[PDB]
């Protein structure tokens, strides 16, 4: 029941020399397709480039009117608004900045629509995973936030949606965009403490009618699979039974594994394959997006088998010519009496 | 036990009194001598009890009219002034003369201090002097003395450090990226700006004490990087948050100098503070001594002392053991090897023996 | 001056050595006596130099075969053990005997310590003993000893304090409101929960050290209220943030005991710490001594000591000057007046001399 | 040009025994009218009770549907939403909770409409001044935020509005309701540092397109008029010339004077009369609302002459029988080199 959405030329927009984020992450991910049998058993599609009218449902119209203008030129005129939208320094400006994000969110809402008509029950669009962007500004190399648009698309057909993010960085925009609403359940497993987002603490949960409608797991350095899976599975096992939901969204950040640049965690090969697999047992409809990921080699090799675990067919460890596809899981400051404490805190918060 | 029936009353003032009264009642108003010492015909009324209690040779000597030859009168006067008052204003002229006799007369403290003096200014049963002399072999007649900032490193740099030849520079597009110019490293798992990158070889590792956060707050956190395993582990925090502070290592201990501190609950004021991190005990403390010069200082380590330069042509020596400053006279940055001051506003080695200088930007360290 | 030519080398170890060697070479391996002391026929080889350096009476005595009458042999043995080793395990039986002679022989430290002993356990030129004896006039044959929690005070209470009869309670609908039950006050200009409300009469004021914030963070801030002008001024901050810690005053100094501290960057763990705020110098420090009992402790001040109760029937004495604990044996709360332990879970005065107790909730203070 | 709006029975809704906020503050304020000549020279009006349809322009419909239900009863049923809207503990529930706020915002928008037709150029409605409330929750005894509704009313006729608050507590809702927008300039002079709002620091200014469109002045204890006026006047003198605005809103908190319960500042009689007077010189249209204020005696005596200074006629110091009407201005931790530092910081931020 796999309907895999692959953008034809997503990996054609450069991001900068020696720049952390790499739009080639998704190309090298699926570009083991020259000897990939699963594609015969998979329905491959192409995404429809989303228009500004669909994107302005949440983003302020001025933001979209701004976004469709930037280029390697046309910066001096907008230098008074470039600093009013946070673009330029952290999230830079590259060629086709209004094309890559537009097509990614188009694919995301295409999968959302496909699930909306009960056509299929699982849909993956690895070109999503931009959860940092906000209503009026961009942050964390995320200009257009696909997750929020997909959730808005599902908000009418379904009244209860999950967002599960195992990305190292906290999902702020994907949480602020529905903070006050009581319809969406956001869950993020992030490193707190003088890290990038600076938010998503243990205490910043809910707002007004959206009170308690959020879950944050602040981890630390050197987490391992033997504890990460045991601390991760019961959170969904509890939230699903306590939310009586309709559909889920699976943001799978592949920067949360070993050897990743800017990646503090250290997860094994099969340790990562517990979010894309244990989520399937719940039998609910599911979007699947991919977020940030660096160290192209490992972020792609580990990504190869995410689809396989999402479709339930084992891919032999000896991969094609297109070295091996195995990794290792240093110290672990995540004391068991600390992770257990946070797990109990989350369990007590959800029961409220 | 119960203080209302019986308890042990130990006092730290007793030592101070049994020192001060002893000092006051011998060098002045000589009394209870009971011994007469001959120093090339000079008659001394050296009291018996005080001696032998520090020099065992005098115990052996006075275990049931003396000669004590092969001793300089002035050096013996200095020795008596020590043994009686504990304070001696030593000079380089009378160093070796005060050295050999002191190792003879079982004076551990003076032995150590003259060994340190000889190792600093450049035979007996001590290793410190022998190792110090052996280390002075590069000039008896392989690595760059100091690493500037020939490479380019176009990536933006906000911190650098050395570990013996391996230039580990924090930088890149995102500062967490760590570049190695030995002859890449584990990502820094913290968002820091103006963090002090100490490199203590005694417990070989790289420490990132202090810094600023993305929320514009001062980071009182220390995280260390193990060299042999690329493990960015975390250690005990600091006592006072700082940023852009000078750092210098000395026999394991890491000294954090100056920087900026939290002022008026919202801003940063230049600080004049001394912080010590014991890379063996893993404990932090703040020394009561306060630097005369505050601001953005750069420190260098020379022998057993540390030169500090903050603002202007005034360099401030610092002996951690003696807790005293020399305050010599002459934005600069001091680099001590084989000292040398470099001017930041580039619009020259130093000799500290006579305070005489010879004449011959981002991160000089 | 310049360390490479000449400098002053002062050592704090010199006093320690001139104490330890003196102690080791008299009480054992007696040598260089030079004096013979008669104590009811007991012959003592008391060395001359050590004496007179602490007791001026022995200086006068030995300024160019002794009697020294009107002295107890055992008390003189104790005196010699002091003068030679500084450590004496005094007992209540030999207090007065060791007192009168010590004021005679110009022993300031022992004079003070026996004066403190007599003032604690209950003629000469000292005021401390005279004032202590005068203060013991309430029992030679006006104010409530301790204020419970007869009024109602329906307003919610989170902290209270006493200043001699004026029950100043933080509370109300909003905690900042301050109610006075003397025999209203300036609003507290801070949002605090579980703040320590000390009342130091020496610099008469009310201090609000420590607390929790509305953002669920620990407050390392001290703000004081001047009694005579209703001025909620602000003083120097603490060193470690705490909340719900016990507080006790002693001759100006304010001692902050235990409480909760920041654990794992998000939670609060029970703490066993000693903090001192000098209400005259306006400086804070943390004592190296750590309480054996941690948690939610309640402290009371008795004479020159502090009783602390944390969890169970074990009370922990604390002498701030001696930095030692008695650790007697027997959630409770200690209230020391004229001591008395009260059980919080109410589902009895104390005598510390023999650790014997007699038998006869929100904020007992 | 005075058009004074006085609610007939605003002071008829109790707030609780020994409770800090007192709805009688506004009654005793104008209830020196038995010998108050200025009323003959003033046009007194009555406010129209605002309907829910007008209030739901910003507040979420669920919030207003909730608000019109609470009473001394009907609490157990909403006990699951009472904690989802922050009501009950800090901001309690009293009789006519949906009447006092409704009439106050009705008067506020009545003054807004009167200024909107160029009828008059100054309008005072002391029943406003609820700037703590938020889109989905209530805070600081503020259920319905009148300022936000008035600013929304003016947002169509005028494209640039000021909000100036000299209340001790930071104005959060009046700032969050237009945080991302670039149309309204908010300015609040508050005590920061473990105080009630916990927000409005020196650094929390702007959001996205609303970047730098906010101004926060964190003061400290024991401020005096001789420095407060000198530090206060140039802020408006700069912001007006730098904003090219249309209309202003003057939130006048009378808890910012001496002897006030929960009031740390210490201001004199004529020291307070520099916001209601120096604002008039700018010649722009102005709303005038009154915020929190306690210690009924002083908060009313000092309020008596605010209207007089707003109309430019001196009222003799010997007031009627309906003791004196004079106060005093302890220590001052507001170091001049700190207030000067913050003033320079604000001046440099506004120029951006
Ligand atoms: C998903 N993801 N992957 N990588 C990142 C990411 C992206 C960016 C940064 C980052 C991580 N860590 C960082 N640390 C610093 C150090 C610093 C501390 C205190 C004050 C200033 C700077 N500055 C960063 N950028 C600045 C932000 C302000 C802007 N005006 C210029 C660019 C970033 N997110
Ligand atoms: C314009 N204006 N005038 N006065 C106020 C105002 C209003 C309220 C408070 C306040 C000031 N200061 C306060 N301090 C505390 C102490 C505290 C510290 C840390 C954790 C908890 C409490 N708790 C307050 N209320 C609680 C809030 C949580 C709720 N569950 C119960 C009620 C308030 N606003
Ligand atoms: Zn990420
Ligand atoms: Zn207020």
């Amino acid at each position: 029941k796999v309907c895999y959405y692959y953008d034809g030329d997503i990996g054609n927009y450069y991001y900068g020399q020696g720049h952390p984020m790499k739009p080639h992450r998704i190309r090298m991910t699926h570009n083991l397709l020259l000897n990939y049998g699963l594609y015969r058993k998979m329905e491959i599609y192409r995404p429809h480039k989303a228009t500004a009218e669909e994107m302005t449902k949440y983003h302020s119209d001025e933001y979209i009117k701004f976004l469709r203008s930037i280029r390697p030129d046309n910066m001096s005129e907008y230098s008074k608004q470039m600093q009013r939208f946070n673009v330029g320094e952290d999230c830079p400006v590259f060629d086709g900045l209004f094309e890559f994000c537009q097509l990614s969110t188009g694919g995301s809402v295409a999968g959302a629509v496909k699930l909306n008509r009960q056509q299929t029950d699982m849909a993956v669009n690895w070109a999503g995973g931009l959860h940092h962007a906000k209503k009026s500004e961009a942050s964390g190399f995320c200009y257009v936030n696909d997750i929020v648009l997909a959730i808005l698309e599902l908000l009418k057909y379904h009244q209860r949606v999950l967002y599960i993010d195992i990305d190292i960085h906290h999902g702020d925009g994907v949480e602020e965009a529905f903070y006050t609403t009581d319809r969406v359940m956001t869950v993020s497993f992030h490193k707190y403490g003088e890290y990038f987002p600076g938010t998503g603490d243990l205490r910043d949960i809910g707002a007004g009618k959206g009170k308690y409608y959020a879950v944050n797991f602040p981890m630390r350095d050197g987490i391992d699979d033997e504890s990460y899976g045991q601390i991760f599975k019961p959170i969904i096992s509890k939230v699903m039974e306590m939310y009586q939901p309709s559909a889920v969204v699976l943001q799978c950040g592949a920067d949360s594994l070993s050897g990743d640049r800017l990646g503090c965690f250290n997860l094994t090969v099969k340790g990562h394959a517990k979010c894309v697999e244990v989520v399937k047992t719940f039998n609910l409809p599911l979007l699947m997006l991919g977020g940030g990921g660096y160290t192209i080699r490992n972020v792609a090799r580990c990504w190869t088998y995410e689809t396989a675990v999402a479709l339930d067919c084992e891919i032999p460890n000896e991969l094609p010519y297109n070295f091996k596809l195995h990794i290792s899981p240093m110290t672990n400051q995540n004391t068991p009496e600390y992770m257990e404490k946070i797990k109990q805190r989350l369990f007590e918060n959800l029961r409220m | 036990e119960n203080y209302f029936v019986n308890y042990t009353f130990k006092d730290r003032s007793h030592s101070g009194r049994v020192a001060q009264g002893i000092m006051k009642l011998c060098l002045e108003e000589e009394l209870f001598a009971d011994v007469t010492i001959s120093v090339e015909g000079r008659e001394f009324q050296l009291h018996r009890l005080v001696l032998s209690a520090q020099s065992c040779f005098f115990r052996s000597m006075f275990t049931s009219v003396i000669v004590l030859q092969d001793v300089s009168e002035s050096v013996f006067q200095l020795l008596v002034d020590y043994i009686y008052h504990g304070t001696v204003k030593l000079r380089a002229e009378e160093l070796q003369e005060i050295y050999e006799v002191s190792d003879m007369y079982q004076l551990t403290s003076l032995f150590e201090e003259c060994s340190r003096f000889l190792a600093r200014t450049v035979r007996h049963s001590d290793p410190e002097l022998y190792t110090a002399a052996k280390h002075c072999a590069k000039t008896h007649l392989e690595n760059v003395h100091i690493y500037l900032i020939q490479n380019s490193l176009c990536h933006q740099i906000t911190a650098a450090c050395k570990h013996g030849g391996d230039l580990y520079v924090v930088g890149g597009s995102i500062p967490r990226r760590m570049w190695k110019c030995n002859n890449w490293c584990a990502p820094l798992p913290r968002d820091r700006l103006q963090h002090t990158l100490v490199s203590v070889p005694g417990k070989d590792a790289i420490y990132s004490l202090g810094g600023k956060t993305l929320q514009d707050t001062l980071s009182n956190a220390v995280i260390y990087y193990r060299v042999g395993d690329n493990v960015w582990t975390e250690t005990t925090q600091l006592e006072v948050a700082v940023s852009g502070a000078a750092g210098a290592n000395l026999n394991g201990i890491i000294y954090l100098l100056g920087g900026e501190e939290n002022d008026l609950d919202f801003f940063t004021k230049p600080s004049r503070l001394i912080q010590c991190f014991d890379t063996e005990t893993d404990k932090c403390h703040v020394k009561p001594y306060v630097l005369p010069f505050a601001g953005r200082m750069h420190a260098a380590v020379h022998k057993d002392l540390v030169f500090i330069v903050a603002e202007g042509d005034s360099l401030v020596c610092y002996n951690p053991l003696l807790d005293s400053f020399t305050r010599l006279c002459l934005l600069w940055k001091i680099a001590s090897c084989n000292i040398y001051v470099f001017r930041d506003r580039y619009k020259y080695k130093l000799d500290p023996a006579t305070s005489a200088v010879t004449v011959t930007l981002q991160f000089v360290l």
